[PDB]
């Protein structure tokens, strides 16, 4: 599964071309999709235009018919597979104009996370790097695994261990573990606080 | 590529049947590079001299045998009982008062191809599991 | 030229700021090789998997939380938090008494290139520096 | 032919004159691999770093100075004086009570060739041997 | 010190020839002798034939006059040295019959450990793995030294060392190490038991 | 920075020639000294014969007019740069005397280490091994910077650490680390002791 960020000129038209690769006939519930200024934050929901796919190259296509300076910011191929469950960074490129225009995309962004010479997008919360970004290839990230969780925007090669609560101390799940948030512990039915160790509680006794 | 492990405390680690404590071996900060992994034991694959290790994190509100024993076991077809490599015995602990203490060892052994290691907390009872990183089990060929 | 070192309590260890423990890198027992030292920190140079250790001499004439957490962490520009790798808690403490516990811990751990590893006691008030043969931090690649 | 040894408590282990603990070598789970021992000392044949490690199994009924100095020692022609390379200080102990503790500690050090390394229990009284799979000393370079 | 298992055959007649190799002239107190369905128990008292030797190969003969269910199982050829006190294994053999019969001999057998693709014959308790089974070599076999012991039939490349008990936890050895069992611990002259480990005392006072 | 060692001959007398390097003016405050069976005691003040210099190679001549039996004995080439701190300790040569006499210089003495093959002379107290002594070559010795220590004849690559008296164990600095003895901890202003660790206290309370 492979993404690509491409920007073609012709006259006054630019056109930002989000280009997908995925397994023939397995595209049903696949969305590619394109964001400006998004902190990660890119989604369907977020996105500027999409193509949920039906039914092994796909391709979005983003024109921009003039020149002006609100155009300008910072946009990102994305891609969601619904069978796997996976999602897909494309590079952070840059539009910046001033009269003039000029295409962009070591001091990585926020939402990156350096690798080698190059930085790579990072995955969402509960979603893991699956393949680091390639200098064309964009980030994969898979979700995390049931008992696990990642809590932020992140460029993590394997999920943080959810965290158990220990019955034998009068402990039970206050909040489960979602794929996003770590579990929590309170006081198991008819017990209460001996200490805690931040704002929640160590130990319980009935 | 020379053999490394590090195994970590799980939900079923505790099955308290008079059998040796299991272990994750993919989820987080767990992994396996050129050993195997069969109910609760690293398995050899290549024969020689490993550095293996184990802590596990005690605790409890209070007291109910003192004596508690920490261990490195082998098993092996050479031999029909289990075989004590490393070991420890620890006393930590009215039952009004709430105690924490971690038991760590390690050491070299030779361990010959399809040889078995397992780790034994006395009472499982006292094995208090968190997150895993408190307790663990693992080697690397030296 | 495998990556290996050694470092050794400071007079500067104990910032208690919430910061993480300091070490020496050059004086007497102190070493580093293939490794960088950066504000308490190792500095892995060459990715791979690191056995990693501390051991923290900790007493005092009596007890002030009995609870004790002496752990790994990792700090990586791939997660905003510090990641929980090798953690120990014990409660060894009248205040008539003077009294002694060693914490020891290590582990393998897997580190990409550029990520730092950390000491953290977490009452550094308990921690007791002497000669520096009493409490270290170090690592070797498996 | 990375030089490996793991030695093991014995019935001479207690010399108790002021003389470092002693070790087994051949029978058992002991074992030396490029390594010479001469009168309770690891001798370094090839010179450069080694992960040095003790464990030593502590208990009795009751307690007779607390304050327990187990540590890891280097003996060179190039300095008169023994030189403490890693050590602990614990406290674990009316003596009505049987209690049980183990002291745990290992590191990397640089050893030149003929260098010897050595482990002294300040008080050998509270060292208890029973099969030495509870106290040993052993090494690997790194 | 080698050995082998050669059956070689003559009409009605089958031959099992066990052959021994060792220093001429040491061989005062030799005996090499067969075992029929001998689960590692395999000793003169328990063989079908022997042969004491008297003064550098050495062969045993054992004769099958008539092809005959009953003359089916499991054969081994073993020899024990005096002077040396070292034991021999040779390759556990089998004698099938149907009408028809076949010489036969990766989940080897209880009397046997792997070593390799290969299996092993296990030496006798008390005794240690000196040499491993080669495809036609045997298992040899040395007696543990003095402060060890093993307590089973093994492929031990080394003894278990003995458990001394303790003087100053008020223990003295019930048991002595045997070279086939550990040590036991109970309370010294005039002391009583504070803890037990097992069904053993742990600590003594007076 | 150079040390050699040379004993020319003419007639009845013997010459030893210690050879010293140093920058050209640089050397004020400098001395070369010759040392009959010092015991690494060998100084300015417990020399025979010394040249302090004043202002690149230079020389001191110690002339032998008579072999006699009383001159008979270990000699040692040192030098000593007052603007640098750095000693210089020169191989240990014999004379012997029988009638005749022979000049001469595994089992290495009490003054010196083994480095490989050679052996080397041993650093004073409070100097730390800068250089290694070569076939031709001496030991060169930097003194140890402060916060560190030697307390003796050493070979030693780096300093022993001072040992730091804990205040919150009521502790202070007996004896303050100078760099030939470590510090030593006794109580503090108002404390008494709790328990000793030897001939020192270990803990104190007020
Ligand atoms: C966290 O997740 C666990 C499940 O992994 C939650 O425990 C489960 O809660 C459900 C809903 O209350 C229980 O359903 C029950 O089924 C019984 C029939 O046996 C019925 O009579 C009850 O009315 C109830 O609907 C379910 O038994 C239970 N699962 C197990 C295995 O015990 C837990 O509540 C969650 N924690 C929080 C705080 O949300
Ligand atoms: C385990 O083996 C040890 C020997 O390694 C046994 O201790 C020994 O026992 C013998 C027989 O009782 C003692 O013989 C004695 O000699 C003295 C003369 O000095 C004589 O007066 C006594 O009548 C007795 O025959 C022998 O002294 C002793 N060995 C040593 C070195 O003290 C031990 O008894 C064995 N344990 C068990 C429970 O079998
Ligand atoms: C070990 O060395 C330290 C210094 O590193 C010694 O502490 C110092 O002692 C000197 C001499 O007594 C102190 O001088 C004082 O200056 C004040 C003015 O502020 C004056 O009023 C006093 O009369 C006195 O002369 C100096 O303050 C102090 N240094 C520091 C930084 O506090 C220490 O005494 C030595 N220990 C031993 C046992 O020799
Ligand atoms: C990303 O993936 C696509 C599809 O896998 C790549 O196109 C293939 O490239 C390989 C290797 O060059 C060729 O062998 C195949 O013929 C291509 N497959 C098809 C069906 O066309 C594409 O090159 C990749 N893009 C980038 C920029 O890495
Ligand atoms: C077992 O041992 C015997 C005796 O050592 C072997 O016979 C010897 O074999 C070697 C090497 O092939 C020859 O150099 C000697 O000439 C033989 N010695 C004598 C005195 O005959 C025999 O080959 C071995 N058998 C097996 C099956 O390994
Ligand atoms: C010790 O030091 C002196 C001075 O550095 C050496 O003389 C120099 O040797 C180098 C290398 O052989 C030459 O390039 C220079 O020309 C010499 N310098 C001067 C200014 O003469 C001397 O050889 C050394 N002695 C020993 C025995 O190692």
């Amino acid at each position: 599964i492979n993404i690509t960020s491409s920007a073609s000129q012709e006259g006054t038209r630019l056109n930002l071309i989000c280009t997908v690769w995925h397994k023939k006939e397995e595209a049903e519930g696949f969305v590619v999709f394109l964001c400006k200024d998004r902190s990660g934050d890119c989604s369907p929901e977020t996105s500027l235009k999409q193509l949920r796919l039906k039914r092994i190259s796909s391709q979005l296509m983003f024109t921009i018919s003039q020149v002006t300076p609100l155009h300008s910011g910072t946009y990102q191929c994305c891609a969601r597979s619904q069978k796997s469950g996976i999602r897909l960074q494309g590079h952070f490129f840059s539009i910046l104009f001033t009269g003039n225009y000029t295409v962009t995309g070591p001091s990585c962004k926020e939402d990156e996370y350096p690798v080698g010479s190059e930085c790579c997008p990072k995955c969402s919360p509960g979603y893991r790097v699956k393949e680091a970004c390639g200098e064309l290839t964009g980030t994969v990230c898979e979700p995390c695994p049931p008992g696990t969780y990642i809590a932020h925007l992140n460029g993590l090669s394997k999920c943080l261990q959810c965290q158990m609560c220990d019955p034998a101390m009068g402990l039970r799940a206050s909040r489960n573990c979602s794929r996003t948030e770590n579990a929590v512990c309170g006081c198991s039915p008819g017990h209460f606080c001996i200490v805690q160790d931040g704002d929640h509680c160590a130990a319980c006794r009935a | 590529v020379n053999p490394a492990a590090h195994l970590t405390g799980a939900n079923s680690s505790l099955t308290g049947s008079g059998g040796p404590l299991l272990w994750e071996t993919q989820l987080g900060l767990a992994f396996l590079r050129g050993l195997s992994y069969h109910d609760g034991a690293l398995v050899v694959t290549k024969a020689g001299y490993y550095y293996i290790y184990s802590k596990v994190q005690l605790g409890g509100v209070g007291c109910p045998a003192s004596t508690i024993t920490h261990g490195l076991y082998k098993r092996t077809p050479r031999y029909p009982e289990e075989l004590e490599l490393l070991v420890s015995q620890q006393s930590p602990c009215s039952s009004s008062r709430v105690w924490w203490d971690s038991s760590f060892l390690g050491g070299v052994v030779h361990l010959e191809a399809g040889e078995e290691v397992v780790v034994r907390v006395l009472d499982e009872r006292l094995v208090r599991l968190r997150d895993g990183t408190r307790s663990y089990f693992g080697a690397f060929m030296v």
